[PDB]
């Protein structure tokens, strides 16, 4: 939200076409120090780095060093090599390098989530086993019992009820009394001991799961997994951080970015946020945290800030080295 | 060295004959190379190692429901089941000092059904209804509360665990079998190792490899990996450990390195004799190793450029629904129980539609008393209870140390005496 | 290892002590049936 | 019940899976690529592709799959051998038929009086053979990977 | 040259396998629970039988 | 029954000292900094930056 095109850019002219945080900050600075200003955009849209083997700055730092611009009201990170060529003001926001991933879309527990510890083919074979036992227990008991049939209290309809009582663990009044009756009753007791207890043991597992809350908890988690690509904005301060760092985890992260194809580096922030959204969670974009808060809090709301800030940096107003208004901007 | 012409070839030849200055290469530090060119302190350590095909995940069995309790407890539950049912019969059937005998409905056949019902956590129709009968019923209830709550504590986990089963754990385990096949390279230092082997294990390995059809030796390492992957887990290839870790981290990820290194050797940077580079090359290897660069360069190329990604992929854990294949054994027993129940009802129907004696059962008791007394005295006297590894007459008494009792041996112990 | 190295197995002397149990329980059932049957002949 | 089982063992619309089509039934040329796991109505013997340009072609299932990466333990071997010969649905069909002969020999050859009992046993046994055929079928569909 | 010759003949290996492993005073068995789901054993529930 | 407002660097330090019975709740209400101070015109000011 630093510099935006105002919705009525066609209707307005001059400075009025732009609006944003830096637009408000540039007005407040010029109100204090009394200087008239014109807001422009850098041509190549890059924040600023040195060219390798050519030693020429690009971008917003490149415009200040080479005299084309007077002052930078921008998200311009105070770093070492930038300080040697241009003076910075005191920081006006604090931030850090943070990670952005795609939010894993959560699977809602449905209305029939209690049937989840057992598959949909195993409930179908329970009912087939429930029908099958209750008919065999009928055929065994009402089997010319030698008046004869009147002895046992197992018809079909009582056998469906005895078997239902054994499965839901509630017992019943009637109980098989013949030896072949006590076999079918005894085996179905062993069946329902395993299957009910396999249900309750797995239901304890499904209720007490935390969830797949983050595949990446921190920066060392990115360093160890190569299934997930990660890159930064090209010609920015964040790319310069991983090149220059001597930390063991950050050196591994620069080793991955430099070699891997297709290029994990992006041209702008808007492109890099899109590569998060279009890679099914297989691209994690390392960006500044104040940009990461702003993307996260806006629709379509499918980005997530994982881990702490990798360090602590700051944005600063920049003037050329020994410029006329360097001290009043401090 | 060529044997007759006495010129060096290879990279050692390039250093001796002045073509090159330094051999930053996987050159093994050997004796005969040391005499003609200097070597650095070794920058990486390696040894002969065992490559086996990665075994597929062990699915749980058909009878995986009885896996939470060991087969000790299942046999002791059956003994405690029969023990309670007989005591509950004996207690509830005395002559009460003519309907006084026929009060309790606990015969031997009902008392088996009360004890089964209490264990399976289904309430039964009859109740003990007598003071000494209720103590048997009361204690068997406390038995089955503890056992079932111990059994069904984690019953879902034992049905959904897979374990990799190594057929071979080390070189001695590969020594005591012939079904899984050895292999080395046809022309290499590894085969040289099993020629000059005064270790009895490695010498046993060499007599097998020499006399084996078809030839366990392969001409290249590339064919030796392919013979691992072709022969479906019936072939184990011996090669250096640094190559072996590299093939494990490449797709199709179907190799595994088992066992420790059988020997230990090194790769060292080689310089010609009298080169001024030899002293800083020595010291630069020592600077890199203390800084962890050599640990960092090995952990990069061997594992972090790895096509496999075995660390993060195996690390993630999920709990999932039971499948029908996981508990299919319970259904096999149930339908097996139903077919048994119809078969019993038919054979009793044919018998009733189509001679117990007090004298016959008296002879049955006299034989059975003697048969019980015979089996029990033979069990206590004779010593064939447990077949386990134990101390035998090599060093049966602890007479001298270092001898290790042939490292162990199979030993049929007994109730008092151990015999090997 | 995880119950793998010793690999303890039970020999025939153990299983005879188990069969000495099951026979001793079947006899103990049959001896009670006699004590019931001796009082069916005693009383009538 | 005799008709529904003979129809079920006869047709081949048992399972809808991303099956290996007729083009990848043999490994004929490079980059055939199974039309990226094309939907296939596999069955008890015949796995056949649907809604594709190569639909309408069938082949017998490799119940024993191939020279794959397995030690072939005896539990999986006996389960594959049963589902290959499909002895449990076939025993169901024969048991349904013998009850059909008994129910035909009920009115004719009457007063024998135990035919109608025996027909009850053939109908119950045919059902128990049927669920034991369903369970070995679903437990043999573990070769489909499902990561 | 002496160290390299003793290493290739296994002398450095044979002297190491002797001195470190011949003592064997306790089998420490430091593996413990390498596999997580252990079958419940009779010594854990033998008091219920008692 | 008492909450004290103070700078966050002291507040994190009192939390890490025994008897360990303090807690820092909430984000920082303002943001300020500690900086190395040099006199005006000192040559040290540029290398200290
Ligand atoms: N990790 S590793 O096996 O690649 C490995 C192997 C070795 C390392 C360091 C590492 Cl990181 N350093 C040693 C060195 C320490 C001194 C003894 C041998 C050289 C000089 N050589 S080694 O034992 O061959
Ligand atoms: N197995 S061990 O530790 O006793 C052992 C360890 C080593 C041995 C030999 C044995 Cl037996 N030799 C090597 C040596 C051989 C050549 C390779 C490295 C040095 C020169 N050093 S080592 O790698 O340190
Ligand atoms: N604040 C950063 C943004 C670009 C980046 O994250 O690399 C800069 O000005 O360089």
């Amino acid at each position: 939200p630093y510099v935006m095109m105002k919705k009525n850019h066609e209707m307005l002219e001059g400075n009025e076409r732009y609006e944003g945080y830096c637009v408000d900050l540039a007005a407040e600075i010029a109100k204090h120090c009394g200087f008239k200003y014109k807001l422009t955009i850098v041509g190549d849209g890059k924040y600023g780095a040195r060219d390798a083997d050519t030693k020429i700055w690009n971008g917003m730092v490149g415009e200040l060093v080479y005299g084309k611009a007077d002052i930078a009201i921008a998200p311009l990170t105070i770093t070492l090599v930038r300080e040697e060529v241009i003076d910075f003001s005191k920081p006006f926001m604090s931030l850090g390098i943070s990670i952005m991933i795609k939010k894993p879309q959560k699977s809602k527990p449905g209305v029939f989530s209690f049937l989840d510890p057992l598959a949909y083919e195993i409930w179908m074979c329970i009912v087939f086993a429930y029908i099958g036992v209750s008919v065999v227990l009928f055929l065994v008991s009402r089997f010319s019992p030698y008046s004869s049939e009147s002895t046992n209290e197992f018809g079909i309809f009582n056998s469906l009820w005895f078997s239902l009582g054994a499965f839901m663990q509630q017992g019943c009044d009637i109980s098989p009394r013949s030896l072949s009756g006590r076999i079918v009753g005894g085996v179905w007791w062993f069946f329902t001991l395993i299957i009910i207890s396999s249900y309750t043991a797995n239901l304890a597992a499904f209720l007490t799961v935390e969830r797949m809350v983050s595949p990446i908890e921190s920066a060392e988690d990115l360093s160890k997994q190569t299934e997930i690509a990660y890159g930064t904005l090209d010609s920015g301060s964040t790319k310069e951080f991983f090149r220059r760092s001597k930390i063991a985890v950050f050196d591994k992260m620069w080793t991955y970015m430099r070699s891997a194809e297709p290029s994990v580096f992006v041209r702008t922030t808007a492109e890099g946020v899109a590569r998060v959204r279009k890679s099914k969670g297989k691209y994690a974009y390392l960006l500044e945290s104040t940009m990461n808060e702003y993307i996260e809090q806006r629709k379509p709301c499918d980005t997530m800030k994982v881990g702490g800030n990798l360090d602590s940096k700051g944005y600063g107003i920049a003037t050329p080295k020994g410029s006329s208004l360097g001290t009043p901007v401090n | 060295r060529d044997a007759d012409t006495k010129i060096w070839n290879g990279m050692v030849g390039e250093l001796v004959y002045g073509k090159a200055d330094i051999a930053i290469a996987p050159l093994t530090i050997t004796l005969v190379r040391e005499e003609v060119i200097d070597f650095s302190k070794p920058f990486m350590s390696l040894g002969i190692s065992i490559m086996i095909k990665k075994p597929q995940k062990s699915k749980p069995g058909v009878f995986s429901f009885l896996d939470p309790l060991a087969y000790e407890i299942w046999m002791c539950i059956v003994f405690a089941y029969i023990g309670v049912s007989v005591v509950l019969f004996l207690v509830s059937r005395f002559s009460p000092y003519q309907s006084s005998e026929s009060t309790n409905e606990f015969g031997i056949f009902n008392s088996l059904w009360f004890s089964l019902g209490a264990f399976m956590q289904q309430g039964c129709d009859i109740s003990p209804r007598s003071l000494s009968g209720r103590i048997v019923g009361g204690v068997w209830w406390f038995f089955t509360l503890i056992i079932i709550s111990s059994y069904t504590a984690n019953l879902a986990a034992f049905l959904t665990v897979e374990r990799m089963v190594s057929p071979i754990e080390s070189a001695e385990d590969l020594s005591k079998q012939t079904e899984i096949a050895y292999g080395t390279l046809d022309s290499g230092s590894t085969k040289e190792f099993f020629r000059r082997s005064k270790i009895a294990v490695f010498d046993k390995m060499w007599t097998y490899m020499r006399s084996a059809e078809p030839s366990v030796f392969v001409r290249t390492t590339a064919e030796g990996v392919a013979r691992v992957r072709k022969s479906k887990g019936k072939y184990a290839y011996l090669l250096e450990s640094t190559m072996n870790e590299y093939i494990e981290q490449r797709k199709p990820c179907d190799t595994m390195k088992v066992g420790g290194n059988l020997d230990s050797k090194g790769y060292g940077i080689a310089t010609p004799k009298g080169s001024s580079l030899g002293t800083p090359v020595n010291l630069a290897v020592l600077k890199l190793s203390e800084q962890g660069v050599l640990d960092k360069l090995k952990n990069k190329w061997w594992y972090d450029k790895g096509e496999c990604g075995a660390k993060d992929s195996g690390s993630k854990e999920k709990t999932s629904a039971l499948s029908l294949s996981n508990v299919a054994g319970v259904f096999y027993i149930l339908v097996g129980g139903l077919g048994l129940a119809m078969l019993v009802a038919l054979i009793e129907f044919c018998y009733k539609s189509r001679l117990f004696d007090r004298g016959v059962q008296m002879l049955l008791t006299t034989v059975g008393a003697f048969a019980a007394f015979s089996l029990m005295t033979i069990a206590v006297g004779t010593d064939y209870w447990l077949y386990s590894r134990g101390v035998c007459k090599t060093k049966s008494v602890s007479e001298d140390e270092t001898s290790k009792k042939n490292e162990e041996v199979m030993t049929h112990s007994g109730l008092w005496r151990t015999c090997c | 290892s995880d119950s793998k190295k010793n690999s303890y197995s039970y020999g025939w002397s153990f299983y005879f002590g188990a069969l000495s149990f099951i026979i001793a329980e079947m006899v103990g059932v049959l001896a009670v049936h006699m004590f019931i049957d001796r009082h069916k002949q005693l009383t009538g | 019940a005799f008709s529904l089982m003979t129809i079920a063992v006869g047709t081949d619309y048992w399972l809808y899976s991303r099956g290996v089509c007729k083009t990848k039934s043999v490994s004929e040329d490079e980059t055939s690529k199974k039309n990226e796991e094309v939907m296939t109505h596999s069955g008890l013997w015949r796995t056949c592709c649907l809604e594709g340009n190569f639909k309408g072609l069938c082949k017998q299932i490799d119940h024993f799959p191939e020279d794959a990466d397995y030690e072939a333990d005896t539990a999986e071997y006996f389960l594959r051998a049963v589902r290959a010969s499909s002895i449990f649905p076939i025993l169901s069909v024969i048991l349904l038929f013998m009850g059909g002969l008994c129910i035909a020999a009920s009115e004719f050859y009457k007063t024998r009086h135990n035919i109608i009992l025996s027909a009850g046993i053939f109908f119950v046994s045919a059902g128990l053979s049927n669920i034991i055929g369903i369970i070995v079928y679903i437990s043999a569909n573990a070769g489909d990977p499902s990561k």
